[PDB]
């Protein structure tokens, strides 16, 4: 009926405790989703091009040539934190819970509302909305996950974070395959580089339709969709951080001579002379044991080459590290390669009353000390005869190439079977929740932008289209576009997501960090005077353990 | 600069040629552009390379390059063809290197 | 259809400077690179300067290199003139330098390239004399 | 040695030998190829 709501908005998220210190927690997410009709009935192909920015030497990490298949259907993604979580709730996981575990997920839609603009033709223009109660929204639910997984917390468009701001949803977009070539170059460099589209090889063309692969669920002002209940199969996200490097894996030296009087020049000697000492290294030829060349059981963290870009059929590409940087907690600003750097409007967080379309931005220093800093190992010859001199050591200072700002850190990876590392944490709350594993016979260990990864499927994504409202001129033999009745629809979507966390447990003598309100932080929690609200990013690994 | 002929001369619907030429180095690797400059007007694009045209431009127009020299022909002349020619290019030394241009005329 | 429109010349004293515009409308002006070439009475095109999609690089001929300057905002180009001499006396244009080249006719295969101009703007008078 | 190791089965004329079913228990092997690198990933950016 049309007088008949066929749903109720649900935004509170609730804690049950089950025995043996796990929580259930539920995140009841509602939203009201406005949707203009799509530009255009028909599937384009699109090819993008910006050669001007990269036709300038130098330029070739600018690039954005591609090409995709614009749909007219328009994608409802929740896969981000914010969606699920405000931030008292976010504080409350972070400072009590120890691990997370993504249980189900489910959604639906009610209330759609269809709504046609006739705008008059007074003199003085003016429109008029009417509700065409025959009109359908097109609901499409991709259950069996035959189109291509396109994530939207990666470009920053998944709903708001706001309950009570009506969110839109993102026209679908995804890619058509295309071959490049971007032969590097630096300003400098004579002539013009090879830079060519050569266009699509015929044997890696997928062209997706959502009316051919997709069942699709007509929907009036009375109806009302439901995805039912999906049940994940990911792995556990620890909420907390890992301080030992191999510097302090094991069991220190036994310091035979300790500090007598308190002080910041009373240090503890461990009095034996270095060659003396006992104990056991990888290295056969030195008789120098120590808290360097002592043998740890394996190496946490492993240097890759940073800022390295990677060709292939599509061009180049920026190769992903799975690591943090050292010493970057001092200073936001002197982050580098490696930290993930979020770019967000002001639905996802920006001052909502902010002028101008700058992002807002922030880079994300993960709380975890597993990473490295290049300043700091070097190589040097097999000898090991000490002091080194300059023919028998490799020092980041010097040059690779003969290029002065480029040393040998930059080409170095000590990835290998010895290697440990821990999985992404989350990013609140323009983070990704989960993705999608590879198709790939041989899969990563691991994904850079969501810390759960779908094992054997993820929920379906869940597509939105106003259906053609035709006016009586219509003629399919006409090669121009076809005429609509200008047409929005308004639909409240509410999705529940359930976790399962363990509370932590004191395991120390001295308390650990704790996110708290404090007066510098005060006001980014509390809307302005003029309606102003934002949602600052929160780190999510506040709690150190122990690795070895 | 690009070398070419001061003008050039002939009949109504004969079929002609023109020619730029420089220094392989720059007029080789990089696309070479032929640009109409009537009386009274700024320069028209005749010819964008690949003997492609642009949008409002006379199919007559047809160019080729080949090393040094670059050719512009007209597939018949007409009496609003009494103009300027002008060739252009890229130069390595990353400049951007017109001819002298051609004062094609019709008897 | 592409419009380009210059403005800003006039008379003008020798060793003066001036600042000239190029407004642009009807295409996206942000995507193309962008050249001033100039033509003095009865002679041949001298390029003036170019610069590209960004204001990363501009670039200058030696005649003008060093007094002269090239700017953007989006919306419409600008040559800044200082030391302006008696020679400098020309009509100038604003051309968009096509910046892609397609290899075949129906062109699903495009290339980068340079030193070619695809369209140009109506071109504005300069004199500098007393 | 083969001699020391396996044993060995004299055939004549008349003789015949068949080393039974053997049953694999290899991963699938797909034959499907897949074109989409990095820069083919996820969503792409929207064309304003």
């Amino acid at each position: 009926g049309v007088g008949i709501s066929t749903g109720t908005f649900n935004n509170q998220t609730e804690f049950k405790f089950l025995e043996n210190g796990w929580v259930y927690i539920t995140a009841n997410s509602s939203r009201l989703v406005h949707l203009n009709m799509p530009e255009s009935e028909n599937y384009r192909r699109v090819v993008v091009n910006n050669l001007d920015k990269t036709a300038v030497n130098g330029n070739m990490a600018l690039d954005d040539t591609h090409a995709e298949i614009v749909t007219p259907w328009s994608l409802v993604d929740a896969n981000a934190w914010g969606v699920w979580f405000n931030p008292g709730d976010w504080q409350l996981i972070v400072n009590t819970m120890s691990e997370l575990h993504l249980v189900s997920f489910e959604q639906e839609i009610f209330n759609v509302v269809l709504k046609t603009v006739s705008e008059s033709a007074t003199q003085p223009p003016t429109k008029v909305y009417n509700n065409d109660l025959t009109a359908s929204l097109m609901v499409a639910l991709d259950s069996n996950n035959t189109m291509p997984f396109t994530p939207a917390a990666m470009r920053s468009e998944t709903l708001g974070f706001y309950p009570w701001k009506p969110t839109i949803p993102t026209p679908w977009r995804y890619y058509f395959q295309w071959d490049r070539t971007l032969i590097p170059s630096h300003t400098g460099t004579s002539g013009t580089p090879t830079n060519i589209y050569h266009g699509t090889d015929p044997d890696d063309v997928q062209f997706y339709t959502i009316e051919n692969s997709v069942p699709v669920h007509l929907l009036r002002t009375g109806d009302e969709f439901a995805t039912g209940t999906f049940f994940f199969d990911c792995k556990p996200c620890r909420l907390t951080h890992t301080w030992q490097t191999n510097r302090a894996l094991g069991l220190p030296p036994f310091l035979n001579s300790l500090p007598q009087s308190e002080g910041g020049t009373n240090f503890g000697y461990i009095g034996v002379q270095q060659d003396k000492r006992r104990g056991v290294t990888q290295m056969g030829n030195t008789n120098y044991i120590t808290e360097a060349t002592i043998m740890r059981p394996a190496e946490v963290g492993y240097s890759a080459p940073y800022y390295s870009f990677e060709a292939s059929t599509q061009g180049p590409f920026k190769t992903p590290i799975a690591a943090g940087r050292g010493g970057a907690q001092t200073d936001e600003n002197q982050a580098a390669d490696g930290d993930p750097r979020y770019a967000f409007g002001r639905q996802h967080g920006q001052k909502t009353t902010t002028t101008g379309e700058t992002p807002e931005r922030f880079t994300y220093i993960a709380h975890q000390d597993t990473g490295r800093y290049p300043e700091g190992d070097w190589i040097q010859n097999i000898n090991f005869n000490l002091p080194v001199t300059d023919d028998n050591v490799l020092l980041p200072t010097d040059p690779i190439g003969g290029k002065t700002g480029i040393n040998y850190t930059n080409i170095f990876n000590t990835y290998g079977p010895l290697t440990a590392l821990n999985n992404v944490p989350p990013v609140y709350p323009n983070g990704q929740i989960w993705d999608k594993e590879f198709d790939t016979d041989l899969k990563p260990r691991l994904h850079v932008n969501a810390p759960f990864v779908c094992q054997n499927n993820c929920p379906g994504q869940l597509f939105v289209k106003v259906a053609p409202n035709l006016t009586n001129q219509y003629d399919p033999d006409a090669s121009a576009n076809m005429s609509r009745i200008v047409t929005y629809s308004d639909f409240w979507w509410k999705g529940k997501l359930v976790f399962k966390a363990k509370l932590r447990a004191s395991h120390t003598w001295n308390p650990i960090q704790q996110m708290s309100i404090n007066v510098d932080n005060q006001f980014n929690y509390v809307p302005s005077n003029i309606g102003g609200m934002k949602i600052v990013y929160e780190k999510s690994q506040l709690a150190p353990r122990k690795l070895y | 600069v690009l070398t070419q002929k001061a003008s050039v001369s002939g009949s109504l619907g004969q079929t002609i040629t023109i020619s730029c030429t420089g220094t392989s180095s720059n007029i080789g690797h990089n696309n070479v552009g032929w640009y109409q400059q009537l009386p009274g007007r700024g320069p028209r694009t005749v010819v964008s390379g690949t003997n492609s045209r642009p949008s409002g431009v006379s199919d007559r127009f047809s160019a080729s390059k080949s090393g040094n020299t670059a050719t512009l022909t007209i597939s018949g002349l007409r009496a609003d063809d009494e103009a300027d020619y002008y060739c252009s290019t890229w130069d390595d030394s990353l400049n951007v290197v017109f001819g002298g241009g051609t004062h094609l005329t019709v008897l | 259809e592409v419009q380009l429109v210059e403005s800003g010349g006039d008379l003008v004293k020798p060793g003066g400077s001036l600042r000239l515009s190029c407004e642009a409308s009807g295409f996206t002006f942000s995507n193309y690179h962008m050249a001033w070439v100039r033509q003095a009475p009865g002679k041949g095109l001298q390029w003036v300067a170019n610069i590209d999609s960004g204001g990363f690089t501009t670039n200058y001929v030696d005649a003008v290199r060093g007094r002269f300057t090239v700017s953007r905002d989006n919306g419409a180009l600008y040559l800044q003139m200082n030391g302006l001499r008696v020679e400098d006396t020309a009509v100038y244009y604003c051309a968009t330098m096509k910046t892609t080249y397609c290899i075949d006719e129906n062109c699903n295969s495009f290339q980068a390239g340079r030193g070619v101009f695809d369209n140009w703007g109506q071109g504005t008078l300069v004199t500098v004399s007393s």
